RNA sequence: CUCGAUGUUGGAUCAGGACAUCCCGAUGGUGCAGCCGCUAUUAAAGGUUCGUUUGUUCAACGAUUAAAGUCCUACGUGAUCU
């Protein structure tokens, strides 16, 4: 009752993780499309609250939500009281539900409007120099352009299937 | 195995031999073509200190090692199961194989000190009071070089110097 | 010139903290940290360590399900790397193309 | 005993033995053929 | 993390080299109208 | 600095020291250990 | 979560509770343990001047286990300040005058080397045995588990097991044994 | 209780009365210290649960003292014990078997000739001492040219150290 | 049966991936703490003929007993407890800002 | 390194340290009978003299001693002295 690879139970003959059996394909397809479902379904009735949001933005990126404010590091060519949709969107998230991009969300899935509400210019940022003993000292002050965004509003449509 | 039994009557001294019940081997080891007990069962690289079950088939009832000749283990085997031995003695792995003690003996109350992968004997190690720069560090060996081909399961290999 | 230099320790000692944080976020779920970003990665889930450090604050849930999908996606690695090809690729392990 | 880098048994009633963690030499016919490895 | 991987899949070791995620307009008038291109 | 022929083995360069790390021989395992065959 | 400010930031911020057992485990694992959870480290809060860290409690100091030979290697070195005030001890002579003293040493410099550090071992509660005072149990929230798994003896093993492993080798009929 | 081996008792305070010769029956002269017992009392037992320490603690007081120059409470204390307050008290370690209760007056006679005992008390101030007469120090020589060096410690450390050790012996109270 | 984490202590993850495989849908309701994981709220806590008082017992305790009882209370440093000089109280931002 | 100065022999005073130990302790070997020695292992807690000539460190000599150790400390120490 011993097969050609068998090794009897000692503390290295086999690995310490447990074993992990993952589920069957073909059975797991069935149940996704089970969850897709009923997190879908949870759209159309409107069984959510408050919406939050990753959003890819000006090289980097901002968790969201309704009514927020973010300081973009750079002037946007957009008059104050202009609104405009945030496109890459990585992420939509609910109290009891939460859709992930691959990386980018569908722009049929989620749209996230925000609106120009100042267009300013930073506090003076010191740059200086010096090297001990060389004579070598300089000084520049840089103000960086700046926009400020309200982030409006966070809708999700049924269109998960 | 054979046991040899003294009973002395009156002015008569009696030594005698009987043969006492021999465990057999597990039928169909998975590796017949294996040359020894431990490649037969394809063990090599598959056991510690701590297999017990494993190390003590290879001892005497005082908890002294077996000859080779007799286990059939090969050279490398052999002495890979001599150093668990130990280490399975001083970890106190083995409490029903300890030395003969002769009538009259005692031992004295001696401080209790855990320890595990202890590869010299307590006795015959100086205190590391110099421990040196540290690129030239005078370290803690752990465990036996002799285990260290074992199977290594994790990316580091096995660390035999603390 | 300290307040000069001190723009590169900033986004330096930001990281830092995002890293600690995620570790200790990752390991409320008996996940190291190298486990959960390297794999999240192989989803094509893009979420920057910063985003990662505010979720595990302030989204615990979404965490939770982020840390369930890189283990997951630990777990197919596994399963691939032990067959010999039989197997078809894993249902999270599928990469979205594009062109 | 007089330590030695090189142990060396002098004559066939020299044994080396290890203890306290060093070989040793040990003679009974001769007691000057003792080594302790230095 | 992950610059070997992505190499495995044909994309750029880095995820702000190309692909959708940095050449994708970042946004566009609410109305639907295209914003103008991106400088950089 | 010290010649080319040295008493004492000179210290390498730190590039050398790896490339010889890099290009130690590794000799041939067997799948197997022959003692563990007829 | 919906709850009022205050009450919201005090659980945030709260102090938990950590009970660990010694007994059989190697000091060092149990001071790396003990010196995240001192600091605050497996909180996603983490912050230095947070001053997030919580309590540990460790018994059964008194039963640790070094590996190796380090009872006898391993050496702490102190000095009065006097001349001749130069003093090593080995662990093992350590260990038998103070039963806390290695575990303690041991989480003392993993902590970070600032003056947080001895507020922080304010929070550690080393015990040299199962005996905790009734109130730090009351305390107690968790038990982190034992890092080192105890390794059974020979005499712990059920027949289950030993009849389970198999009998390696035919021993000879007539040899004494 | 009886006496039985490894018992501690308690001791006595006593006032040092002065010094006086005596001979014994060899010859020999040995100057001794008469020390007279003057309201020695037992004021306090501590059990050796609550001591802090090994063994238990008979604390007892010696010699009457002004009731008008106590803290209060101090007063109070004796108030309770019923006796005038006594100018010191001093702790003894004893055995269980050997505790006394408090209030209980002790006598020059708890020792007996023949008998070892030890004494401790404050030694004879001598206030902010220089190393000649608080070490022994040899000082330096009175002429062949010394300046204004006389009875000074001289070196204090060695110049490598750039330190004074802690313990270093130097002038102070004595 | 196979869960990618245990479902017991803070939600209970279900993943999956839409027919396209382009999005992500993980789906966490909260688990709720089940009654019989708790312990009942502790609410339980002399023909006298003069009326009880308010006795002050809060003797004044000198700068070093006093310190010693707060680190104690609090697990802290006697360090935290000492004053500090008027040149650093007077730099105290006494109207921080406030984010929310 | 120091010359907009890091005071240069021996001694006095006080000594900190190493052990490759002069004495005292514990051991192995001996061409170790004993008494004395020689050699090696271990040991740095404690100790290690006073004098005549010489500026001397040294050296010689007188008389002792259980022994009159070898060295480092800016060839320890002059904001302490000479
Ligand atoms: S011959 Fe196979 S392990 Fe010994
Ligand atoms: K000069
Ligand atoms: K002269
Ligand atoms: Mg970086
Ligand atoms: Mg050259
Ligand atoms: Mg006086
Ligand atoms: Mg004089
Ligand atoms: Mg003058
Ligand atoms: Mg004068
Ligand atoms: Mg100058
Ligand atoms: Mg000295
Ligand atoms: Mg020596
Ligand atoms: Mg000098
Ligand atoms: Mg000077
Ligand atoms: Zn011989």
């Amino acid at each position: 009752s011993y097969l050609p690879g068998y090794v009897p139970k000692t503390s290295l003959s086999s690995p310490p993780w447990p074993e992990v059996v993952l589920p069957d394909p073909v059975e797991e397809t069935r149940h996704h499309a089970e969850v897709v479902k009923k997190v879908n379904e949870m759209i159309v009735t409107g069984q959510y609250g408050r919406l939050f949001a990753v959003v890819h933005f000006a090289s980097r990126q901002w968790k969201v939500t309704s009514e927020d404010l973010i300081l973009i590091g750079n002037e946007l060519d957009l008059a104050c009281g202009e609104r405009i949709r945030l496109e890459k969107v990585l992420l939509v998230g609910a109290d009891n539900f939460t859709l992930l991009g691959k990386p980018l969300l569908g722009k049929d899935l989620v749209r996230v409007e925000a609106t120009v509400i100042e267009k300013t210019e930073s506090w003076p940022r010191i740059i200086m120099r010096f090297r001990k003993r060389k004579n070598f000292k300089k000084k520049r002050i840089v103000t960086t352009p700046q926009t400020v965004l309200r982030i409006n509003s966070i809708e999700i449509a049924p269109c998960l299937l | 195995f054979r046991e040899v039994v003294e009973t002395q009557e009156g002015k008569t001294t009696i030594i005698e031999g009987r043969i006492t019940a021999t465990p057999k081997e597990s039928p169909n080891p998975p590796n017949p073509s294996g040359q020894c007990p431990i490649c037969r069962w394809n063990l090599k690289h598959k056991y510690n200190y701590d297999d017990v079950l494993l190390l003590s088939q290879f001892i005497r009832p005082h908890g002294g090692m077996l000859p080779r000749k007799i286990t059939g283990l090969c050279q490398e085997e052999h002495r890979k199961i001599e150093e668990c031995v130990k280490m399975a003695h001083r970890a106190g792995l083995l409490p029903n194989h300890r030395p003969r003690l002769p009538e009259g003996v005692v031992p004295k109350s001696k401080p209790q000190l855990n320890r595990y992968l202890t590869r010299w004997a307590p006795g015959s190690v100086k205190p590391i009071y110099k421990k040196g720069p540290r690129w030239n560090r005078v370290r803690m060996p752990v465990g036996s070089p002799l285990l260290r081909d074992n199977v290594c399961y994790s990316r580091t290999p096995w660390k035999l110097y603390h | 010139v300290k307040c000069t230099k001190a723009r590169y320790l900033k986004k330096k000692n930001m990281r830092t903290l995002w890293i600690n944080r995620i570790t200790a976020a990752s390991q409320e779920h008996g996940l190291k940290y190298p486990a959960l970003i390297g794999n999240l990665v192989k989803c094509q889930v893009e979420l920057n360590r910063k985003v990662l450090a505010d979720l595990a604050i302030y989204e615990p849930k979404t965490f939770k399900s982020l840390a369930a999908l890189a283990s997951r996606r630990r777990h197919e690695g596994f399963a691939a790397a032990l067959g010999d090809g039989k197997e078809p690729e894993g249902i999270f392990s599928r990469v979205v193309q594009y062109h | 005993f007089k330590n030695k880098t090189v142990l060396k048994k002098r004559c066939k009633d020299c044994y080396l033995v290890k203890r306290r963690g060093r070989w040793y030499v040990y003679c009974k016919t001769h007691p000057r053929h003792k080594q302790r490895q230095m | 993390a992950g610059g070997q991987w992505r190499l495995q899949q044909g994309l750029a070791a880095n995820p702000s080299g190309y692909g959708p995620l940095t050449e994708l307009p970042d946004w566009s008038y609410a109305d639907g109208r295209p914003a103008p291109p991106m400088k950089g | 600095g010290s010649k080319a022929v040295t008493r004492h083995r000179r210290v390498m360069h730190f590039q050398r020291q790896k490339l010889m790390a890099v290009t130690e021989y590794i000799p041939p395992k067997p799948a197997i250990h022959p003692s563990c065959l007829p | 979560s919906s709850f009022s400010r205050a009450p919201q930031q005090w659980a945030t911020f709260a102090r938990i509770w950590y009970l660990l057992d010694g007994k059989m485990q190697p000091p060092g694992k149990l001071a790396a343990m003990a010196s995240i959870r001192l600091q605050g480290l497996h909180k996603p809060v983490y912050h230095a001047l947070s001053d997030c860290g919580d309590h540990v409690v460790i018994m059964n100091t008194r039963h640790i286990a070094f590996s190796g030979n380090k009872w006898e290697q391993k050496v702490y070195s102190s000095h009065t300040g006097y001349p001749g005030g130069f003093r090593q001890v080995t662990a093992a002579q350590l260990h038998l005058r103070d039963p806390v003293a290695i575990v303690k040493l041991a989480i003392y410099g993993m902590l970070p080397k600032n003056l947080h550090r001895r507020t922080m071992m304010e929070r550690l509660h080393l015990f040299p045995d199962e005996y905790i005072p009734e109130d730090i149990l009351k305390n107690l929230v968790e038990e982190l588990p034992q890092p080192r798994k105890i390794p059974k003896r020979l005499d712990e093993y059920t027949q289950e097991e030993i009849d389970a492993f198999p009998r390696l080798w035919t021993p000879p009929e007539d040899y004494r044994l | 209780h009886p006496w039985e081996p490894g018992s501690f008792r308690v001791g006595l305070i006593a006032l040092k009365l002065g010094m006086m010769p005596l001979w014994t029956k060899d010859g020999q002269k040995h100057v001794v210290t008469l020390l007279q017992v003057q309201d020695c009392h037992v004021l306090k037992y501590t059990s050796k649960e609550n001591c802090n320490g090994k063994m238990a603690t008979l604390s007892v007081g010696g010699k009457t003292v002004s009731r008008f120059r106590k803290a209060t409470s101090i007063l109070e204390f004796y108030r309770e014990l019923g006796l005038p307050p006594k100018q010191t008290v001093k702790i003894f370690n004893i055995t269980d078997n050997a505790a006394i209760k408090p209030g209980t007056p002790l006598y020059a006679a708890h020792f007996r000739p023949g008998q070892y005992v030890d004494v401790t008390a404050k030694t004879i101030g001598k206030g902010f001492q220089g190393v000649m007469k608080r070490w022994g120090f040899k000082g330096q020589p009175a002429t062949h040219g010394q300046t204004k060096t006389h009875r000074r410690p001289g070196a204090v450390a060695t110049g490598d150290i750039g330190r004074v050790w802690p313990g270093t012996k130097m002038p102070g109270k004595m | 049966t196979y869960s990618p984490l245990p479902d017991d202590y803070n939600c209970n993850v279900e993943l999956a991936l839409t027919s396209d495989g382009r999005t992500i849908v993980c789906y966490h309701p909260s688990v709720d703490i089940p009654y019989e994981h708790t312990k009942p709220i502790p609410r339980p806590d002399h023909d006298q003929v003069l009326k009880t008082r308010l006795e002050e017992k809060v003797e004044h305790l000198e700068e070093g007993p006093m310190i010693e009882q707060l680190s104690k209370m609090f697990f802290t440093t006697k360090h935290r407890w000492y004053p500090h000089g008027r040149y650093h109280r007077c730099r105290k931002n006494l109207n921080p800002p406030k984010d929310r």
